């Protein structure tokens, strides 16, 4: 406190003889009372040190800091020039004298000098764009055109995402100079980093609009008037997927109703020019859209039944998926991924998904919804609910369509599978769209496509890496990556299941679209993946790599298992589950025994920590987790003989897989589970594979013999444990009907061999 | 006819070979290769110009191609150092709101100017930098000293 | 930094106001650097990777 | 260079430059027609072209 300062400082003074040894302590003394907040006792003080250190830039920075907090601009600004005076390499304090002079007056040839010197001390810098901004705006006609060549040379640099590329389309927009406006937002689209902000789609769809409103019957503007209004419906279906991850339920009704105000004026133009194309998928992406909102109206209605809600969704996804993906013949030169192929696919992704989410466990579904709403009663019924009947049907795209010719056809998943395969290159391997699938797959009995999508998101790594108890970004590999992402689906997942055991409704769906699903992942997981891309795809900017590369070295310690990693139990579980179901459902020995090698990694870092609960201790929870703890899925103190048989059974499929034959046989014959009856009967049918029938011994035919009755054996084991106890049949990892068809083979196997 | 200006002929594929490994995120990685080429081209020169016998005129380009890539040698070094200061400072300066200590050392003042200053900072990397030059010139003899 | 920092008390001997009172910048060293009499030093001050060191200073 | 030799009377050294052109090349010019995004024959540089190579033959 102030008493505090003034006791200290009336003990250094007594402490002190001489005058000017008191003036030397004076910046000491000044320091302490601005630590009080006591201004002017600082400024008392420091001025009394100055008296006696005129030329110290340190004083006289100290002096104007305190002069800005008196809103004394000009004696701020000349502490701070006394400061420069006195020591010039402070090129930041050159920049704070051109902020205080600005923000003081703007006529003052003191600011314009001042920032004249910023500039020459920072070129390429936000600040100095912003203190060129507030002279030029106020330099009148004069200005407007130096306003012009500053906007064009200073975005030629890349600061500045957003907000210049507005203030160039208001500036050309209020000149006038609309197609010069269009021509800009036909450059500044291509920038990835513009087409994410809901500002600068919102100011390009209505800089398209503004266009067609001065174009006119001439036979030029019959291409100019194609061209915008292919951008205005490609903008509205951007601008519609950013309003409904971003803003309200009316903020996403008035868009709505404008890009059904904007197909109308183009479905009269029936085809085959490349706006015709874009017309008809951009039906597909309107009614996705309206399935979106639907749903997004159903997360904040408090009031509104999920069923009718959901069925006007389900209809709008059926249309959503049965328009036609574009037919593009895609030419020898063109580099450039179509955008039309890349939104159909995300399209039909997204809207195939939806429907699955929708149908799952009911029968008749899309029948209820044809039968009911694939008519102008349904038509009327989703208008009424999207727009309300305050506006006419007839002046709308949707209240004067078709909707009658439907199919009642389901999603295939492998179409999903290849449609994912396009939707993930929209997304540029967003980890909320890759989450998001992988919930969408986590809601079906077959795995997620993971090694489809990540051998082609990160084509330049190995699947494995021989060196797991390293953390070096030069040691990743897939399967890091892999793990991340069935570690964030899991931890995403189970903040569902956690929130359905509540309120939730048959007609309400598990997953959420992907406009209107909210963040799945954590902003640490995403600063990891997000690190990761910007390495790998070397994006990293200089300085920033250094940061980079030490949160990515943090991770792979937590990922691999390494010391003191903090993960749950399940989740190591569910990794080893993951990577083994995955390993044997591949047709390559190289894919096998890296699958299952990094299960059995996790089955051998598993085993410990049930060694743990086993005794009634807990486990150490970190303050932050990568990825969360969930009491819903706590390993329970029975589960822990079944966690200590599936890590064997494990074991000796990764020691079949190593060629160690016959210690996995002998494995599998002491855990004498069906699990390890199934191995052993591919392993004895395989040992019959293996010998080569082209006149044979009656030596190596017996021992084939015994290998077919050792099959067979084992097989009839399986039918023995299942009809005696039909839990049994959930460890099998095949139908129990397909144990019949082999055993049936390998009876025939051995009666043929009879009869001679 | 000098072997200098035969035996130099590889630095133009081995700094592009070096080059073509990197990128703009590995941009530090690279200066420090060029002068581990560089300084592996001084140290072949040095194992040749040893081995001339005195005023022998052919060695008179091979001490000069000596020379030519010793200073570029230590010319990446001074690069490698203060182009980084001046991206880490550039990285670093919105978040720095530092406050002294009433009771701090001479010690713990210097510890908060090294901070602080990036023309203190700057200015002592190249005292390092002119230290290193005649340290890798005394190299191991300090032991060959007869009183 | 020190002399502005740390109050020390009751010493009674200055350090020359020559190195006290040193204004520096990096442009002042490298004409100090062409003022100087060792004319081996102005002769190496005018070649190629000392020109690019001055700069690369700077 | 086959129009500047044939007007020059070298009418080995156009031959030559007939056997250059591999003898494929005039089907090959479809097949980079209809995988992608074209017309039905190659652009009407290329059509003149196949024309042209087809009176130099003849």
């Amino acid at each position: 406190s102030k008493a505090d300062v003034e006791r200290y400082i009336a003990s250094v003074q007594g402490s002190t003889p001489s005058p000017r040894q008191k003036s030397m302590k004076g910046f000491y003394f000044a320091k302490l009372y601005y630590e009080a907040k006591e201004y002017d006792l600082a400024k008392k003080y420091i001025c009394t040190y100055i008296n006696v250190q005129e030329r110290d830039p340190k004083a006289h920075r100290f002096l104007g800091l305190l002069y800005e907090l008196e809103e004394n601009t000009d004696k701020a600004v000349e502490c701070y020039r006394r400061s420069v005076e006195l020591n010039p390499t402070q090129k930041d304090l050159v920049l704070k004298i051109a902020e205080l002079l600005c923000k003081n007056d703007v006529t003052d040839g003191r600011a314009k000098y001042w920032l004249e010197r910023a500039a020459k001390l920072f070129p390429g810098s936000p600040a100095i764009y912003k203190l060129k901004e507030q002279l030029l705006d106020c330099e009148g006609e004069d200005g407007w055109n130096k306003l012009f060549d500053l906007i064009q040379s200073e975005l030629y640099v890349r600061p500045d995402d957003v907000h210049v590329n507005i203030r160039l389309v208001e500036v050309y927009r209020s000149t006038k100079r609309l197609k010069d406006a269009v021509a800009h937002c036909h450059e500044a689209e291509r920038n990835i980093a513009l087409r994410s902000s809901l500002e600068w789609n919102s100011c390009v769809v209505q800089t398209l609009k503004e266009y067609l409103e001065s174009l006119q019957c001439l036979e030029s503007d019959k291409s100019d008037w194609r061209a915008t209004n292919t951008d205005l419906l490609l903008a509205y279906a951007n601008l519609m997927l950013l309003t409904l991850s971003t803003r309200d339920v009316q903020e996403s009704r008035e868009l709505l109703q404008s890009f059904d105000s904007a197909l109308q004026s183009v479905k009269s133009l029936g085809g085959n020019d490349e706006l015709s194309a874009t017309f008809l998928e951009m039906k597909g992406h309107f009614y996705m859209h309206a399935g979106s909102l639907l749903l997004k109206m159903g997360q904040h209605s408090s009031n509104v039944q999920w069923r009718a809600l959901s069925e006007l969704a389900a209809l709008c996804y059926l249309i959503a998926f049965q328009v036609p993906r574009p037919k593009i013949k895609l030419i020898k030169g063109e580099a450039g991924q179509n955008l039309l192929e890349m939104m159909a696919c995300d399209r039909l992704s997204q809207s195939g998904h939806m429907l699955l989410n929708l149908s799952r466990g009911k029968q008749d579904f899309l029948k209820e919804i044809v039968e009911t709403f694939a008519n102008k009663s349904g038509q009327s019924a989703l208008y009424d609910a999207l727009f309300s009947s305050q506006s006419p049907k007839d002046t709308s795209f949707l209240g004067s369509d078709d909707i009658g010719n439907i199919d009642v056809r389901e999603p295939e998943l492998e179409d999903l599978t290849r449609y994912d395969v396009g939707a993930i290159r929209a997304h540029n391997g967003s980890l909320q769209h890759l989450t998001w699938l992988g919930l969408q797959w986590n809601s079906l009995p077959a795995l997620p496509g993971i090694r489809k999508w990540l051998k082609q998101l990160f084509h330049h790594l190995p699947h494995e890496t021989s060196r797991l108890e390293t953390n070096a970004p030069e040691s990743i590999c897939i399967l890091d990556l892999e793990v991340f992402l069935l570690g964030v689906v899991y931890t995403s997942h189970l903040q569902l299941k956690e929130k359905c055991n509540s309120h939730h409704s048959s007609y309400q769906p598990l997953c959420l679209p992907l406009p209107v699903c909210k963040q799945l992942c954590t902003e640490r997981q995403k600063s990891w993946w997000d690190a990761v891309c910007t390495l790998i795809h070397r994006k990293a900017v200089p300085g920033n790599v250094a940061k980079l590369r030490l949160l990515v070295q943090h991770e792979i310690n937590t990922l691999r298992a390494q010391e003191k990693h903090g993960l749950q139990p399940a989740l190591l579980v569910h990794w080893a589950e993951c990577l083994q179901k995955t390993g044997s459902g591949l047709n390559s020995f190289y894919d096998q025994r890296e699958y299952i090698g990094r299960s059995v990694h996790y089955w051998k870092k598993v085993l410990p920590l049930l060694k743990i609960i086993k005794k009634k201790n807990s486990i150490p929870e970190p303050i932050d987790p990568l990825f969360k703890h969930f009491h819903s899925v706590d390993i329970q103190a029975s589960e822990i003989v079944e966690y200590e048989e599936d890590a064997h059974i494990t074991f000796a499929i990764l020691d079949a897989v190593n060629g160690n034959i016959e210690d996995a046989v002998t494995a599998f014959e002491s855990i004498k589970s069906v699990v390890s009856y199934w191995n052993l009967a591919l392993i004895f049918h395989r040992k019959a594979e293996d010998i080569e029938n082209d006149a044979l011994s009656p030596e190596e035919q017996e021992e084939c013999k015994n290998y077919l009755r050792k099959t067979r054996d084992y097989l009839i084991k399986i039918i023995d444990d299942s009809d005696s106890n039909l839990s049994v049949v959930k460890k099998l990892p095949v139908p129990l009907e397909s144990v019949k068809e082999m055993l049936n083979s390998v009876m025939q196997e051995l009666e043929d061999y009879s009869e001679g | 006819d000098d072997p200098g200006e035969a035996a130099s002929m590889s630095m133009f594929s081995d700094f592009l070979q070096s080059f073509l490994k990197h990128s703009s995120s590995t941009v530090f990685d690279l200066v420090e290769e060029y002068e581990n080429i560089c300084g592996s081209q001084v140290n072949i020169l040095s194992k040749i110009v040893s081995r001339a016998t005195p005023g022998l005129q052919k060695f008179s380009k091979t001490a000069s191609m000596l020379w030519l890539l010793q200073q570029e040698m230590v010319t990446w070094r001074l690069l490698a150092s203060l182009y980084r200061d001046r991206i880490q400072s550039a990285l670093e300066e919105e978040s720095v709101f530092a406050v002294t200590a009433v009771n701090a050392s001479e010690k713990t003042v210097v510890e908060a100017l090294f901070q602080r200053d990036s023309l203190v900072r700057q200015s002592q990397l190249v005292v390092d930098w002119l230290e290193s030059i005649a340290k890798d010139e005394i190299g191991e003899f300090s032991d060959n000293i007869e009183f | 930094e020190i002399q502005t920092s740390v109050a020390t008390l009751d010493e009674t001997e200055e350090l020359p106001r020559e190195y006290l009172g040193a204004n520096w910048t990096l442009e002042k060293v490298f004409e100090e650097l062409q003022a100087t009499d060792k004319k081996r030093v102005l002769e190496e001050n005018q070649e190629h990777y000392h020109i690019v060191q001055k700069f690369l200073i700077l | 260079i086959m129009r500047k030799f044939l007007a020059s009377k070298k009418h080995e050294a156009a031959k030559e430059v007939f056997v250059k052109i591999p003898q494929d090349s005039i089907a090959e010019i479809y097949n980079q027609c209809e995988e992608q995004g074209m017309e039905s024959p190659l652009p009407a540089e290329d059509d003149n072209a196949i024309r042209e190579h087809l009176c130099i033959r003849a």
